[PDB]
């Protein structure tokens, strides 16, 4: 159902490029901004480079009148050192549960990642803003 | 003796000389780290008489000051003009530190207040050479010989060091008008939001402090329920016990020298040597409404730049004139990378400031970051912002000098760039400062 | 219902204070960060000063199981200009109607307000970041 | 020595000279930033005797003044005539601040009140040259020589600078009538709405202040629950202690000079040089009921214009006579564009004024707005409006001078134009001023 | 009814002050700016002084689902001249009638009063701006 | 319904001309000043210029007896730089809803716009005055 949705904003607050890779929604569908009807394939985002000081928005939502949430994953990867992982993000906004999941796993000491705005109690997963910076 | 006035003291050579000696009227005031303390060496030649007026109106006066490092000057009962003249030296020689109780942010304002209960006897005046009258004060031959020796040294650095030692020994300013008598002083400082009515706050603080001195308690509560810490000074106890109670005018010691030597001394005391160089457009940053320029090529060895500017013509490089030495505030400070979630630099020394935000990643170990520097708080004056850009995410400020009628307060128009919204968090405070023109020496063969 | 929720993050990007006023939750309830059970009173935010570079979070949501959604209002006013109104914000995440609503009104010209992150199609209203600045 | 009057003091050369010295009777007053402080250089030759009368009646005398910058003059017990004579110098040399508690808006009025508890011994009179009697006071040869040297300089600017230095050293006015004895003074200021009965307010404040001094407390509550801040001054302690308690007459120092030199000194002291030029009608503004005229052609370099006028014949251009220097109030001020939602200008320096609203878009960077200037507060006097038009959105005031009988207060009939309702918001306060005719020097070769 | 409303903006463009007196809403209710629910008392304006260049808003509107319009009176008087009457204003936005009404009376010849913006044909009475200027 | 009405007063407080473009009333009609029966075509306001210190009044209202409010839009445009857009104004006073919409969109720092007098609570949208200043 469209009641299960998530917006992931990647904001590069540093001065180095960061890449998005392996973006995949196992449940639900990626869609356009402010338009849950305009489905978009993962190819629109996979391999893209956010570039410093600009934001890239990923919109995911459940299938309409479905009883299905939205579950997906993607890796933020550093291209400056042979495409090495920065972090691995996993989001789950299920239709048949209250506990949403937002896991940022992985390790890279050369990068600092903050995130805010998520809601894990009940309902939708909210608009999560993720500030990335290479130090 | 009863009924004796300053005229009777001045008429008698013994009493006049005792008044001169006990008040240090022949000595300059060193505006050092400990405050305005008089020098131990006589500056001028002992006059054969003094110009004086008689005044016996006892009353309570109050003064307020907004400058930051003028606490000690206020505690010495310097009027506004004297504080203005003496502020550069105090600041330069002051001891900077974080956690300073003074606040001068864009939201709140701090000020010093002083109430003097005066029992005056008169006022003594001296004649400066600039006045042009026949009774000018004559500098002691020792001071003139010292200045000549300082200016005769082989190298500019040695000349500057000699002048610095000479002015540390003989003082920085000379009191040309001083009031005699007794005084009970109470001083305090108050910080308040800029939104509050300034007149009401000033009136409340004045009323509280005047009541405190009149009733003469280390803490005072005003009508507005403001808690004030008050420092009390006693200078009242017969013509033998008269002391200086107020300084109405001071003249910089350098100004007392003859013009040909005065010019050289003034030029040699300028902290920084300046230079104009070509500029280059910073690659990238096409999102910003205006282009960013940095000094082109490699900075000459020993020279430093002050930050990114919007001017497309030239950039200002500066070089210190005095070598770094313990106990002396450097003219410039290195910058270090921020603690976290920011690429902006931070001033290494407590109260220094840089003029522009860094457009990029600052690394103090590599150029052009290694040659970026801040300025001593006496080198800069508040500027004004000109806004560019249509959105917060990309808007910038260009720092323009505040136009003033007096050339003494002119500031360089470097068009420093300040990012309106710095990405990340924990960024340094936004700079809004412009460099003073009087602090830079140009075209010198140095 | 907790399924309907909103987070409002006021970020004073400028260099002068901005004050909240007239905060009022006409429906649902405010609550503390990350806990919809810990209800809070509007007085916890009314009249608060958001110092420059400071962030202030307001979390609202429906009731624990009621068919109500959430709805509220507040104003941003300039403390340095006699509390002159900067903007008036209205938020509504209904339980019955699918479409949400986030409206910013006002005409103060010496202020710049930029809000982003809202969802208007279906589900919770989401997280809304409101950057405020005084020219 | 019991029951000695001023006659005993005067008849004794020792006591007479002690009275003259202790009271600075041979020195002028320098209306400076610090108030009316006497000069330290004798202005007149020491007389052989003093003319005096004896008066031993002790009472309380209350006085009120409505001029703006006459607080210090009131604190010195200057009667109405003395304050009137001294006001120009204090106003010119005063320190300006936008946070002044004194208010003289169109709706609010402010006034200083002073109560003196007097212990008089007599009055001393000096004979000025204009009186025409045989015992006139003779200027000291030093002052006359200084004036001659100042007037002998090569360039008008140098002459004016020399005269300014001379009058800063020797004083601006000379006290011709003084009261000897002791005094206790209490001074305050009150602000009230013009709608209130002025007589009742005056009587209430006078009663409160007289009760304060009579019972001699920094705050006094009157019968109308008015909280007044009171400043107290003690000048009382045997003939050895008598001091000047009141000033009944002061004559401008420049007025003591001989006529051929007095004329030159007066002319050279005028702040501005004036000139009449042709005008051109501003394009547009056909809605307004009257035409708007501005200076025609390019403004000659160094000159300035004052504002838009309804006069179709000529416009007045003014040029400062004294170069700008620190510590000296410029005759004119530059204007800057308003903060927002207004096209009108704002005075750069506090307390200054300009005569007309700008009928267009003001931009100080380009002409004709670059050469538009304000005026120092001492240059202007309130005018009277004449409204033209029959709608709030198109009516305009013409500021005609207030007719006076004495030429000393005549003002220029420039017919400055003010706009009744300025579109937008945040506009500056509307001007209601006219330029004094005595501040402008015409026909000079300069 | 809330559909009947009026906003009277007093704008003192002159120099001397102008005072409000005898404010009275014979029908309907006053309220705060932008909020018809927040009822306000006439004492909040009675005897108030509109300083030169200042603006003062008076909002009136019918009661919630009442079938009542909003009617009222007030007077502008000159404080500097013994509270002499400058003008007397009567406003009426009826519910049961289509024709509204806004009438200003008085014969004070040292004041200029200009009002605009009222709607009289049908519906609410609209926003009325009054400019006052003492000659 | 004539009940749904709006008056837009463009007031050029600056010194430079401003232009009106793309005026279109999707619902309702444009009528003469104070006479809802006198219909006026949008051509009489398309491309007009408001010289500095001028006032231009646009009166819009619904059809006489119809469940149809009035909705419309226009653009304030700068003729000094090739008719560059200054602002986009949209108004909607609906018959079937109790909330009225008045939105000013677009952005260019060369102009300052200050609008006031709207009513979004209920009834007609009211009279709106818009001061424009080229600065
Ligand atoms: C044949 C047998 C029939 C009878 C069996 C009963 C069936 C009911 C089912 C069992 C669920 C019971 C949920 C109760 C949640 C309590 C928490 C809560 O919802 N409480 C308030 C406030 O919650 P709040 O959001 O303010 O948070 C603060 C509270 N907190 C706890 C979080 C601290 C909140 O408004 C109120 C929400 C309304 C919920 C009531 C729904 C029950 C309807 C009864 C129908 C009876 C029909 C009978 C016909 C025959
Ligand atoms: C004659 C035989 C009858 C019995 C057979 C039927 C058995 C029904 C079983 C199961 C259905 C339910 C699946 C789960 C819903 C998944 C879609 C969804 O969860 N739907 C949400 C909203 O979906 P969404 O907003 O995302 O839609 C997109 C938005 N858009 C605007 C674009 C459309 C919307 O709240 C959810 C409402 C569902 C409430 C459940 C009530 C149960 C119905 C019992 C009917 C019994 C009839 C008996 C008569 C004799
Ligand atoms: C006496 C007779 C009474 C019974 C009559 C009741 C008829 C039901 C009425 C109408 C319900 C409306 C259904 C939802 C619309 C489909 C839209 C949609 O949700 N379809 C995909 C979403 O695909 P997607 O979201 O990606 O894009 C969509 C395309 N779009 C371009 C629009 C975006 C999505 O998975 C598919 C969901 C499964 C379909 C649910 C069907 C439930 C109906 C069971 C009726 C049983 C009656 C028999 C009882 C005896
Ligand atoms: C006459 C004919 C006889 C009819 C017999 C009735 C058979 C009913 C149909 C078959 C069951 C269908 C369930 C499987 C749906 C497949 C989608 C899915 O699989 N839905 C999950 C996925 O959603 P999820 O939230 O978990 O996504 C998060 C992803 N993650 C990986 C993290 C889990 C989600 O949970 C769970 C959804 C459960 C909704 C089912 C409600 C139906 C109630 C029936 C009432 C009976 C009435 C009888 C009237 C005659
Ligand atoms: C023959 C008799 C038929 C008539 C029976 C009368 C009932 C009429 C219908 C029911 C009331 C109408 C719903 C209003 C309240 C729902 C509020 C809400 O929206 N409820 C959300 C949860 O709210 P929330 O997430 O905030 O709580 C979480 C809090 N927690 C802390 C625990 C996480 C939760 O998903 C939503 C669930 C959907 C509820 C509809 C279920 C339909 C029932 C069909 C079966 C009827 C019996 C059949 C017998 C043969
Ligand atoms: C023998 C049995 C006879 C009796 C049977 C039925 C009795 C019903 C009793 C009780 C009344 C119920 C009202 C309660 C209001 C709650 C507060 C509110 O008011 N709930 C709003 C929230 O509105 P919203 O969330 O959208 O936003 C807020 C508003 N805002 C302005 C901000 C948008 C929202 O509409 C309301 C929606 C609720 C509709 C549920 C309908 C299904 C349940 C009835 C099915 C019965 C079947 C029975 C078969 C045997
Ligand atoms: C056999 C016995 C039967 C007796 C029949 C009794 C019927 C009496 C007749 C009628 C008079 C009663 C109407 C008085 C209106 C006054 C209130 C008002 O005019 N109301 C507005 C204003 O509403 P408002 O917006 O201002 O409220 C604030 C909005 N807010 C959201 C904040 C609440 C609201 O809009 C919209 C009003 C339109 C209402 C249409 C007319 C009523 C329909 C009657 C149907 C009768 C069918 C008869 C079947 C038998
Ligand atoms: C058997 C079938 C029976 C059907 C039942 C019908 C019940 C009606 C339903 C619903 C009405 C909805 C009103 C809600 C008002 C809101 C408060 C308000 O309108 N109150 C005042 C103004 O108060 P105020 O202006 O101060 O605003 C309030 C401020 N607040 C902060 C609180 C919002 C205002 O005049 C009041 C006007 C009265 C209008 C209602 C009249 C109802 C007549 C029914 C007669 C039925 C007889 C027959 C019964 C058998
Ligand atoms: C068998 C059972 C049948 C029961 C039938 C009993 C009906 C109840 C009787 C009658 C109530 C009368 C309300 C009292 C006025 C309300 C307050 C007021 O005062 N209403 C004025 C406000 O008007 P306004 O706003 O313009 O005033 C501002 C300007 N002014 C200068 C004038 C002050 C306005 O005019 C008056 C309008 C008239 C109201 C029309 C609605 C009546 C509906 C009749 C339904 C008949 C159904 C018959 C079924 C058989
Ligand atoms: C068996 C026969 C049944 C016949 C069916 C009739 C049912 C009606 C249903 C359909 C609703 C019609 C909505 C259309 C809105 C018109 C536009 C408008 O909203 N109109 C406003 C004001 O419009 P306006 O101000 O512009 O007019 C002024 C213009 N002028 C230039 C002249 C000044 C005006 O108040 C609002 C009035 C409220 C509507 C009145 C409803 C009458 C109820 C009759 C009940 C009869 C039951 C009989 C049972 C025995
Ligand atoms: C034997 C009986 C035979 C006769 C029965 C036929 C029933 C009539 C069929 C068809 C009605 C279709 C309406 C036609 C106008 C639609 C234009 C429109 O579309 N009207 C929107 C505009 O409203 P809005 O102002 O908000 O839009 C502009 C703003 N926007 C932002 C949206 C652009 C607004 O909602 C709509 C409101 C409609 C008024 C309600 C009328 C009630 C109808 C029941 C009559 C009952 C009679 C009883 C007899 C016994
Ligand atoms: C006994 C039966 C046949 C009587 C039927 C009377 C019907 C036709 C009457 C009763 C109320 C009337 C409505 C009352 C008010 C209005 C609002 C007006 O703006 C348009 C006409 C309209 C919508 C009327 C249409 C005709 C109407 C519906
Ligand atoms: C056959 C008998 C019962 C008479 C039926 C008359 C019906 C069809 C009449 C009565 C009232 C009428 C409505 C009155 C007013 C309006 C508003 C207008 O903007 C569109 C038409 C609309 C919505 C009318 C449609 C037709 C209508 C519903």
């Amino acid at each position: 159902a469209y009641a299960q949705w998530v917006i992931i904003i990647i904001h590069n607050v540093g001065s180095q490029d960061v890449k998005i890779k392996n973006l995949k929604a196992s449940w639900g569908k990626l869609h356009a901004d402010g338009d849950k009807d305009a489905e978009v394939s993962a190819s629109n985002y996979e391999g893209k480079i956010v570039k410093p000081d600009e934001k890239l928005q990923i919109n995911a939502s459940g299938r309409s009148d479905a009883a299905e949430g939205t579950t997906g994953t993607f890796d933020l990867v550093d291209p400056a050192d042979g495409d090495k992982q920065v972090r691995h993000f996993y989001w789950d906004s299920p239709w048949g549960s209250k506990t949403n999941t937002w896991t940022v796993s992985g390790s890279n000491t050369k990068w600092m990642i903050e995130y805010s705005g998520q809601n894990l109690d009940s309902g939708a997963l909210g608009t999560i803003t993720v500030d990335t910076l290479k130090k | 003796q009863a009924g004796d006035t300053l005229n009777d003291v001045i008429q008698d050579p013994t009493r006049r000389n005792k008044l001169i000696n006990d008040n240090n009227l022949l000595k300059g005031i060193i505006m050092g780290r400990d405050g305005p303390v008089p020098s131990s060496r006589e500056l001028i030649v002992r006059p054969d008489t003094l110009r004086a007026i008689i005044n016996n109106r006892a009353t309570i006066e109050t003064t307020t000051m907004e400058a930051e490092f003028t606490e000690t000057l206020m505690e010495s009962n310097y009027n506004s003009a004297s504080v203005k003249v003496s502020a550069p030296f105090i600041t330069a020689n002051s001891e900077y530190s974080e956690s300073s109780s003074f606040k001068n942010t864009e939201t709140e304002k701090s000020m010093y207040t002083s109430s003097r209960y005066l029992f005056p006897q008169g006022r003594i005046d001296f004649t400066t050479p600039d006045s042009g009258f026949d009774d000018v004060i004559k500098l002691s031959p020792q001071f003139t010989s010292g200045v000549q020796a300082a200016l005769a040294k082989a190298t500019g650095t040695e000349k500057r060091e000699a002048l610095q030692n000479l002015f540390q020994e003989y003082g920085h300013v000379f009191r040309t008008k001083v009031h005699i008598g007794g005084v009970l002083s109470a001083h305090t400082m108050e910080t308040f939001s800029r939104s509050e009515n300034e007149t009401e706050v000033k009136q409340d603080v004045k009323a509280g402090l005047e009541g405190a001195v009149k009733g003469w308690q280390g803490t005072i509560t005003t009508s507005q329920n403001r808690k004030l810490n008050v420092k009390y000074i006693v200078n009242v106890v017969q013509s033998e016990h008269w002391r200086v109670i107020e300084v109405t005018e001071v003249t910089a010691v350098a100004d007392l020298l003859p013009q040909p030597i005065r010019g050289q001394v003034k030029d040699l005391l300028k902290p920084l040597l300046g230079k104009w160089v070509d500029v280059e457009k910073v690659p990238g940053l096409e999102s910003l409404p205006v282009s960013v320029y940095r000094p082109k090529g490699a900075i000459p060895a020993g020279w430093f730049w002050l930050g990114d500017t919007a001017d497309a013509s030239k950039a200002l490089l500066v070089k210190p004139t005095l070598p770094a030495r313990s106990g002396r505030n450097p003219a410039l400070t290195s910058l270090h990378q921020g603690s976290g979630m920011t690429e902006q630099p931070f001033v290494d020394l407590p109260q220094y400031q840089y003029l522009s935000t860094y457009f990029g990643s600052f690394a103090h170990d590599t150029p052009p970051g290694s040659t970026l520097r801040g300025l001593r708080p006496d080198h800069v004056l508040p500027g004004r912002y000109e806004m560019h850009g249509d959105t917060i995410s990309t808007a910038v400020y260009v720092t323009r000098p505040v136009d003033v009628p007096f050339p003494e307060d002119e500031c360089f128009d470097l068009k420093s760039l300040v990012r309106v919204k710095l990405p990340g968090s924990g960024n340094p405070p936004k700079p809004r400062s412009a460099l003073k023109k009087s602090m830079v020496l140009f075209d010198s063969g140095e």
